[PDB]
């Protein structure tokens, strides 16, 4: 491997929990949480399901839409 | 004059290498630890960082660290 440093840059510390006063906004928390456990894990994670969800569902443009106005002996009607 | 020593290290399996009379005794004296005992000395910036896990610890803490105590 190559060392290299810990790139989390957000609040290492948010003080201790007084019910839930002075915390960060929700998402940001969830934020910083990514940023504290990797973001490759969750890029890895999804990706698989990102690219298949993509490739299946981008058919109903590529495979279904654009199909009905593809076939150019079809827009031709009999008897016209 | 400080004469060389065999120590020895294991039970079963015993490593020998030469040392220093005077630092086995510093090592089998530091191995009293009802005797010898470590001390923690603090400062502001960790005293504070106690709280976020035990608030009783960081008054107590505190007032060490205003007395600098190592405690
Ligand atoms: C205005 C806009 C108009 C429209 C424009 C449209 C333009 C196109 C849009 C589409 C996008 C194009 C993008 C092109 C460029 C992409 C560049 C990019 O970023 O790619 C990299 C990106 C991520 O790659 P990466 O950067 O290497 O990843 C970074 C990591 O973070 C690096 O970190 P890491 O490697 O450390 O990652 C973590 C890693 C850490 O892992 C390790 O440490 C290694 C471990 C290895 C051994 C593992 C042991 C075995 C597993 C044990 C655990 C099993 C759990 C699951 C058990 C399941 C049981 C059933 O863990 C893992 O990854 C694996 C473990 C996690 C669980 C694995 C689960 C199983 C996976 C295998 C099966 C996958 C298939 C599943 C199918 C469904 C189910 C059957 O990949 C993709 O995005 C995929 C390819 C994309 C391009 C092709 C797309 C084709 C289709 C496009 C259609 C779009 C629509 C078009 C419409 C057109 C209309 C006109
Ligand atoms: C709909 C059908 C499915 C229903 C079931 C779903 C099951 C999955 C649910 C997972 C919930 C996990 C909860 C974890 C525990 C959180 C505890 C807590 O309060 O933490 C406070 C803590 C407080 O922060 P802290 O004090 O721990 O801070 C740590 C220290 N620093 C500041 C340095 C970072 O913050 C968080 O909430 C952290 C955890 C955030 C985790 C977010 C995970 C999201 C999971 C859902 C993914 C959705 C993906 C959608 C598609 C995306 C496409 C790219």
């Amino acid at each position: 491997h190559i060392p290299h440093p810990v790139k989390y840059v957000g609040p290492r510390r948010y003080g201790r929990y007084v019910y839930g006063m002075n915390r960060p906004p929700v998402l940001r928390q969830v934020k910083d949480w990514i940023d504290w456990t990797g973001w490759n894990s969750v890029f890895g994670g999804f990706s698989f399901q990102v690219a298949f969800g993509l490739m299946i569902v981008s058919g109903v443009y590529l495979n279904n839409y654009r199909a009905t106005h593809t076939l150019y002996y079809t827009n031709k009607p009999d008897n016209q | 004059q400080v004469p060389d020593v065999f120590a020895t290290f294991g039970w079963e399996r015993r490593l020998t290498v030469i040392h220093h009379p005077g630092v086995m005794a510093i090592s089998k004296l530091l191995d009293q630890r009802t005797v010898v005992k470590p001390r923690a000395t603090f400062n502001q910036e960790l005293v504070e960082e106690i709280g976020d896990y035990d608030e009783d610890l960081q008054r107590k803490a505190q007032v060490a660290l205003d007395n600098g105590l190592a405690i």
